[PDB]
């Protein structure tokens, strides 16, 4: 094992110095070129009630208009952000959702949590009203975030340090993830839907090929547990917050940090984290209840959404850009512009 | 006894009977 | 009592008894002077007549003098036409009495600039209240409907003030309205005592079965005893402006606002006992927090009514109706200003939601 | 990298002394609470001891009381354990824990199974 | 305009069913579980139910709902799990007393004392069960406790005047066992600020009053959590 | 523990043996990204009123 242990001290030796040979310029030295974009001063539009507990999770609709939150009061409520309006109402087995999504066609949702079981729900019944659909077995852990790649393939992450790929239709992992020390608390699929990006409670990101099934890198320089991550939307960087009070931002090109979003008076961590669709700001939810819109390029607060009264757990943006929501654990939902 | 109800009807009293001594002193002043 | 058109009433009734009567060395013929119908008087002699039993403010006891001369003229006044009489003794007990009106000025100065802050700080207080959204709770919808009770009651009391002391339906209303908000005011205190003590005693409560039957409580059994008060003055007295005491009829509106008074002051001592215990199961600095929260208590329940709540209807001179007008206009008048400062300017809650929307407007 | 070095455990007799070093690298010292951990041969972790941001508020566990002393240089981003008076229980593997996260009282999973931030650990035999 | 009108009359037909389940969700007390299997924590779900990642139970008293939450099947990295629990009534700690990892007291010691100062419990309170007291009686009554050799302040610790030792205990067993007690009540009451509680019990495995002892004291955390609503307390 | 260490080398190994491209090429790639979409994006760039749906 000694050896073993000298090997690794060696390697990632050898990392550090690659990394460190590629990286003769900061984010900030180029970026000085590109102007501020000044104060974002962006304001609640709609404000989305119905939830009696902390909104754990929440996810937009490919059309941008419909959106699904979970709740650990155990509802999964389906709101037309347009009108307010609630499509549906499923109730939950387990209360403790931890997590929920919204499949790109739009006809499944799913919910997982301190069940161990990622539960996939069908809004495009015969009947027309939403049923369990399917049942996804086999974490030994909580689920902490899920993504539907199509109708028959989601990606989950659980509190026992893995990954799952799910065959929906057979209900078998096609893949199995495996590689992280600490709790995975996100992942995010990449625009191709090829790579994943998951943040675990080891302050360290594994960026994964799908059909490999391998983490292709790990990139670390987190302080504490990544909470939640995110893709950057041209797909060849992503960001992560954590418990330390920074969101950074890596690219998986160059495998090192890019940059780091942190301030003193900041001493809470990152619980959410959401690109918008021009990649120049990032939205970030902080436990101070505060949502702050980062900068991504000259790494300075651009501003701040205030008004939640509690830990913001979750965040969203649309995939055209118009409308962001947040969720909060004061079980109110908030849609921004 | 309800302090503003009894002082209503206190001063009911009092105006009333401040109207009646009034009569009477005029009554008096025109008899005396 | 006695009433001014009663008094007229009853001369009326005697100088008709004299009119029959006249009708039915020389003595002086019956006169009307209009107060007393006076006999045969004899001649060169004076003749004393007691003060008449109808009048309200002549002494019975007293004597009123007439000459008569011997001619059957009665004796005029020297150097004047006009006849000779002396009804002093009739009024030995009349006093100018301007002090009682100085008071009864004093007491409306006083609770009319009480009554007025606590309008205004109330209206504030409210405003602030129904801005906020986060704020809605049943708690905070109870104190609106108690802050509303306030300020009906002090406007009521205004417009009284205003109508009344510048038979019709006019005043009437006014008064039944100073009267009914007076009751639902007394009654939404006894609310937010009812309340605190069943969020207490009934932590496992159901909200649905008692906040709708609160309000109405609150809202309408104070409306049951005006007007059942209302039909029996309108029935049995139906005299004048209302604001005149019929006998035992105003108890109809009294005794169940003395109630609520003694309920709420026990719902105050009990919920302060089980503060004692809240404080004593987890030191003079219990005691001082102990103290401080009875302190802040005291005006949401009304305590100090329990002062003069069993003080039966006494004489306006003396000492104890004018300390017990004091006391009691005062923390009446204050007492909705009380509240207004303690459970919305101070409350940490509101002072958040203030703090936080100037600092995001601004 | 979070990553947490130990230096000094060896053998001594019973009685001897000792000087335990924790060397950390990865991020800012001062920020986070610490704490001195224990696994004996054939037994589960143990929480040894605990020492606060500044250094001010220092707690030991009851077999190490007045023996043992935590301290910590932030200058030199160290952890010392200066151990007196040893004894023949006191041979384990002791880890440099990290509480997981910054300017937080509570230090939560330093004795778990699988700890993150926790150091390889440094045997002292007696 | 259809569209319009099918959207209302649906979300009108599920904001009734959300009312109506509001209803029983404020009506039901969630309390959370937690200790080590060792401790008697199974025993006591097994009499409160006499009588998959998370274990649910649902039991009643004086028509008052009760769903307690039992944890299984989960990591023993309780960081990120456990801030999932704050909107619960109470988290029911249970501790094995006798249990003085050769010091596993300690380890509960410690597991509190990060409970009590976590940043999201602050406002929850803990119902503290000191399991063992039985197995601390016939350790402490054997001799071979000697809690000295684990707790060196044992000998200087003097057994506080409104200690209420129960009809027949060994003067022994009660210091030991309210020693232990104070030990959790010096964290408690530290840093405790009124905001959240620490209700300890000297509970056994086989108690029946367990479901009593939980229903008092949640009755006085809503107790209390109105009062602070009212600043009384 | 021998087989972890074991893994965890063979990760390293595979880390190590990956390719990586200057952060200046990185940085140039999100430059040009966010200079070709900055007008599409209604949040960073102020919404048009006739398309704002709130």
């Amino acid at each position: 094992l000694d050896q073993l242990r000298q090997e690794a001290e060696q390697l990632k030796n050898q990392i550090r110095d690659a990394r460190k040979a590629c990286a003769d310029a900061t984010l900030s030295q180029i970026t000085n070129n590109i102007d501020p974009v000044g104060r974002i001063q962006m304001r609640t539009r709609r404000t989305l009630r119905g939830h009696l507990a902390k909104i754990y999770a929440m996810h937009w609709g490919t059309d941008s208009r419909l959106l699904v939150s979970a709740s650990q009061d155990g509802k999964l409520i389906i709101w037309d952000s347009y009108t307010t309006n609630k499509v549906h109402a499923i109730p939950l087995r387990s209360s403790w959702v931890m997590t929920c999504a919204y499949a790109p066609s739009g006809n499944y949702v799913a919910c997982g949590g301190l069940d161990n079981i990622c539960s996939i729900y069908n809004l495009k019944t015969r009947e027309g009203n939403v049923r369990v659909s399917r049942e996804l077995a086999g974490h030994t852990g909580y689920l902490s975030c899920c993504r539907f790649l199509d109708d028959n393939q989601i990606v989950t992450s659980s509190g026992d340090t893995t990954c799952a790929l799910w065959d929906i239709e057979t209900g078998q992992q096609t893949t199995t993830f495996t590689g992280h020390t600490g709790d995975v608390m996100s992942l995010s699929l990449a625009p191709d839907t090829r790579l994943f990006v998951s943040g675990a409670c080891d302050a360290s990101a594994k960026l994964w090929d799908v059909r490999e099934g391998m983490c292709r890198q790990t990139f670390t320089g987190h302080e504490s547990d990544i909470n939640a991550i995110c893709f950057f939307p041209n797909g060849n960087a992503f960001a992560t917050g954590s418990d330390d009070a920074t969101c950074r931002l890596f690219d998986l090109r160059a495998d090192q940090e890019l940059m780091t979003y942190s301030h003193d008076n900041i001493i809470c961590g990152i619980t959410s984290v959401s690109f918008s669709k021009s990649g120049r700001l990032l939205l970030a939810g902080y436990d101070d209840f505060n949502c702050n819109v980062w900068d991504a390029l000259k790494a300075d607060r651009a501003g701040v959404l205030a008004g939640h009264d509690n830990r913001v757990s979750c965040l969203g943006v649309t995939d055209d850009g118009m409308a962001v929501a947040t969720g909060s654990w004061d079980s109110f939902l908030k849609i921004w512009n | 006894a309800v302090s503003e109800h009894q002082l209503l009807h206190d001063k009911g009293k009092s105006i009333q009977d401040l109207r009646r001594r009034e009569l009477l002193e005029k009554l008096l002043a025109k008899l005396h | 009592v006695m009433t001014k058109e009663e008094q007229i009433f009853l001369l009326h009734r005697a100088q008709a008894q004299c009119e029959k009567r006249l009708k039915e060395g020389r003595p002086c013929l019956p006169e009307w002077d209009h107060i007393l119908c006076w006999p045969l008087g004899a001649p060169g002699e004076v003749v004393a007549v007691p003060c008449p039993d109808y009048i309200y403010d002549f002494n019975h006891k007293g004597h009123a003098y007439r000459r008569c001369d011997r001619n059957g003229s009665w004796e005029l006044v020297p150097g004047h036409n006009r006849t000779w009489a002396n009804y002093s003794e009739c009024v030995k007990f009349l006093t100018n009495e301007t002090r009682e009106r100085e008071v009864f000025d004093r007491l409306g100065m006083i609770y009319t600039v009480g009554y007025s802050v606590s309008l205004a700080s109330l209206t504030v207080a409210v405003l602030i209240l129904a801005y906020f959204r986060r704020l809605h709770c049943t708690r905070n919808y109870i104190h609106m409907h108690l802050f509303l009770s306030f300020m009906l009651r002090a406007v009521s009391i205004f417009v009284k003030d205003a109508v009344l002391y510048s038979g019709y339906a006019g005043c009437r209303v006014a008064v039944t309205f100073f009267l009914y908000f007076l009751a639902t005011n007394y009654y939404w205190i006894l609310v937010e005592g009812l309340y605190l003590h069943s969020l207490i005693f009934m932590a496992f409560f159901s909200e649905k079965k008692y906040l709708w039957g609160f309000t109405v409580f609150g809202w309408g059994l104070p409306a049951v005893f005006v007007a059942v008060w209302v039909s029996v003055r309108a029935t049995l007295a139906n005299t004048g402006c209302w604001d005149l005491s019929s006998g035992n009829k105003k108890w109809i509106i009294q005794v169940p606002i003395l109630a609520s008074i003694v309920l709420n002051f026990i719902l105050f001592i009990n919920i302060v006992r089980v503060l004692a215990t809240k404080l004593r199961e987890t030191t003079r600095q219990q005691y001082r927090k102990l103290l401080k929260s009875t302190l802040v208590l005291m005006p949401l329940f009304g305590v100090h009514y329990i002062v003069f709540m069993a003080t039966p209807y006494t004489e306006v001179s003396g000492t104890l109706w004018q300390v017990q007008m004091h006391y009691e206009m005062l923390f009446n008048s204050f007492q909705g200003f009380f509240v207004a400062i303690i459970y919305c300017f101070c409350n940490g809650e509101v002072q958040a939601e203030i703090k936080k929307s100037w600092s995001r407007w601004t | 990298q979070v990553q947490l070095q130990e230096s000094g455990g060896g053998l001594v007799q019973p009685g001897g002394s000792l000087r335990l070093s924790c060397a950390a690298s990865g991020f800012t010292f001062s920020n986070y609470k610490m704490n001195w951990v224990r696994q004996a041969p054939g037994k589960g972790l143990e929480w040894v001891s605990d020492i606060s941001q500044s250094g001010a508020s220092i707690s030991y566990t009851g077999s190490v009381k007045g023996r043992f002393t935590i301290s910590r240089d932030n200058a030199k981003n160290t952890l010392y354990l200066q151990m007196n008076s040893l004894k023949p229980e006191d041979t384990a593997v002791y880890y440099c824990a990290r509480c997981p996260a910054p300017f937080t009282r509570d230090c939560f999973d330093v004795t778990s199974t699988t700890y993150a931030y926790r150091g390889q650990g440094t045997q002292v035999t007696v | 305009r259809n569209e319009e009108k099918a959207q209302r009359e649906a979300n009108k037909k599920i904001e009734k069913q959300l009312q109506k389940d509001k209803q029983v969700y404020r009506a039901t007390h969630r309390l959370l579980l937690l200790g080590a299997g060792e401790s008697g924590k199974n025993t006591i779900v097994k009499q409160m139910r006499i009588l998959s990642g998370i274990f649910e139970t649902k039991f009643q008293v004086d028509k008052v709902n009760f769903h307690m939450f039992d944890v299984g099947a989960q990591r023993d990295e309780r960081r990120k799990w456990i801030q999932c629990f704050n909107d619960v009534t109470a988290i029911i700690f249970v501790v094995a007393s006798s249990s003085y990892q050769t010091n596993r007291l300690q380890a509960a010691l410690k597991l509190f004392d990060s409970i009590w100062n976590n940043k999201w419990l602050r406002d929850t309170s803990v119902i503290l069960f000191l399991n063992k007291q039985d197995l601390l009686a016939e350790k402490v009554l054997a001799g071979k406790s000697k809690i000295e050799d684990y707790f060196p302040e044992f000998a200087r610790y003097t057994t506080p005047e409104d200690a209420t030792p129960e009809p027949g205990e060994d003067p022994r067993v009660t210091r030991a066992k309210y020693f232990i007690r104070d030990e959790f009540l010096r964290i408690s009451t530290a840093s405790g600020d009124g905001r959240h509680y620490c209700y300890p019990h000297f509970t056994c495995a086989v108690d029946t009053e367990n479901i009593r002892r939980v229903f008092n004291d949640c009755r006085d955390i809503i107790q209390r959590m109105h009062l602070r609503q009212y600043e009384l307390l | 523990s021998i087989a972890q260490a074991r893994k965890l080398v063979e990760q390293l190994k595979m880390e190590a043996n990956i390719d990586r491209i200057k952060v200046s090429k990185a940085a140039a790639d999100l430059m040009a990204y966010c200079e070709a979409h900055a007008k599409e994006d209604p949040l960073l760039t102020p919404v048009p009123a006739s398309e704002n749906p709130f």
